[PDB]
């Protein structure tokens, strides 16, 4: 099923197949892999969660399932999603091991890398 | 011949052309709907001809799930999305008590959105990775709605009480061992014909309650779709086979101790 960090799977008779996570109190996502409540990155952020989704001028992260995010190297489609920490929302990440979290944005007509303002813990 | 579309939880969906005995596509939900935020996960396929539209709500602490389920028999009538449905609005909406497994809640109150829905008490222990909850209770419509319906045997015990009353769902949590010895006795079994219900792997279970039939039932399961038997002790319990995730499945009961005996076929 995959619900991390202590997640568990459930599923209903009545309804087929499908089946679900049940995240503990402070963990959201369709797999509970989002950190409801970092607010900071430890590192290099590359096993950052948390739900920052701003630049550093303010604008918006496009989705990582986005049309265009698809057409990146790294989109919430890829075998490896779940791993990176890419998925249906538009999360600071950093799947590429870079110095902090990023995520890419819609400057003018391209999709350009840009890192987000949350700083280090420290 | 009939074609749907299949669509596994992720949205790669795809045409789907049924393979015999499946006269219906069908559009599964669960909405998990948590402060404001929301999951929603859909998943699409061709379904067996019991299948009905069907709907189970019910809150979690701050948390509420929706299953929803809706068949049709037309080619890809499983597309729909944005021509909208039935817009209720009642002013007195029907209020169950809701809670589930989960957070051991199972309690607080809940809105039942729709006329046809009713209050619910779904009982689901020690039967088939993912699991289904143990106790939950909420608004919904489901199979053996209205009334109630029961099954036990030596692995399982199911129960679903539906009913329209208000808060009529309330009382306390359902747990085999508080019923009253039934002073029936059926027999008891699983899996294979020749292979987990022979005539000397199935033995008297003592029934419980308001179960007091004997059942024998058969149809297809899983891990592919095998034969698969089952013998028990019942209430009024016939279409009700999604409760074992049992297809192509004809029941029987008989009011008689030990009238379920494999060698009385
Ligand atoms: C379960 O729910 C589904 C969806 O709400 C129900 O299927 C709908 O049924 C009506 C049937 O009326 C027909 O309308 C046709 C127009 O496409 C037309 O051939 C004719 O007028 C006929 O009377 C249909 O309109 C809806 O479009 C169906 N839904 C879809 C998307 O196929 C179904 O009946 C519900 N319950 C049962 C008993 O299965």
């Amino acid at each position: 099923c995959d619900c991390l960090n202590g997640g568990t799977c459930v599923s209903n008779k009545y309804f087929s197949n499908i089946h679900w996570c049940n995240c503990p109190k402070k963990f959201g996502g369709q797999h509970c892999e989002i950190d409801k409540s970092k607010t900071c990155y430890e590192g290099n952020g590359h096993f950052y969660r948390g739900k920052a989704s701003t630049d550093t001028m303010g604008r918006p992260c496009l989705p990582w399932n986005s049309a265009t995010v698809l057409q990146q190297t790294y989109h919430a489609h890829r075998s490896d999603a779940l791993q990176l920490g890419l998925g249906k929302h538009n999360y600071c990440r950093n799947p590429d091991n870079r110095r902090r979290p990023w995520c890419y944005v819609q400057v003018g007509l391209k999709p350009l890398v840009q890192e987000c303002m949350v700083h280090d813990c420290a | 011949s009939l074609r749907c579309m299949q669509c596994k939880t992720n949205g790669d969906c795809r045409v789907e052309e049924c393979a015999l005995g499946q006269d219906l596509c069908r559009t599964t939900i669960v909405r998990l709907w948590e402060e404001g935020e929301e999951l929603e996960l859909v998943e699409k396929s061709c379904t067996h001809s019991e299948k009905t539209n069907r709907t189970l709500s019910y809150r979690t602490g701050l948390k509420i799930t929706s299953l929803t389920e809706v068949v049709c028999g037309l080619d890809l009538c499983n597309q729909g999305n944005s021509g909208r449905a039935v817009t209720y609005s009642r002013s007195r909406y029907l209020e169950c008590i809701s809670c589930g497994s989960s957070d051991m809640s199972c309690h607080q109150s809940l809105q039942c959105r729709s006329p046809e829905e009713q209050c619910l008490d779904v009982v689901t222990h020690w039967i088939q990775r993912p699991k289904d909850d143990r106790h939950l209770r909420g608004c919904g419509y489901l199979p053996g709605c209205p009334g109630s319906n029961g099954f036990h045997n030596q692995d399982t015990f199911h129960f679903l009480k539906c009913c329209q009353t208000t808060k009529c769902n309330e009382g306390p949590i359902l747990e085999l061992e508080n019923l009253p010895q039934n002073g029936r006795q059926c027999y008891s079994c699983k899996g294979q014909s020749t292979h987990g219900c022979s005539s000397e792997e199935t033995f008297l279970i003592d029934c419980r309650g308001p179960m007091n039939q004997c059942l024998v039932a058969t149809g297809t399961h899983e891990p592919k779709q095998q034969s698969y038997m089952v013998r028990g002790c019942a209430t009024a319990s016939a279409h009700l086979g999604d409760a074992f995730s049992m297809n192509h499945i004809d029941v029987s009961c008989c009011t008689k101790s030990g009238c379920n005996h494999p060698d009385l076929d």
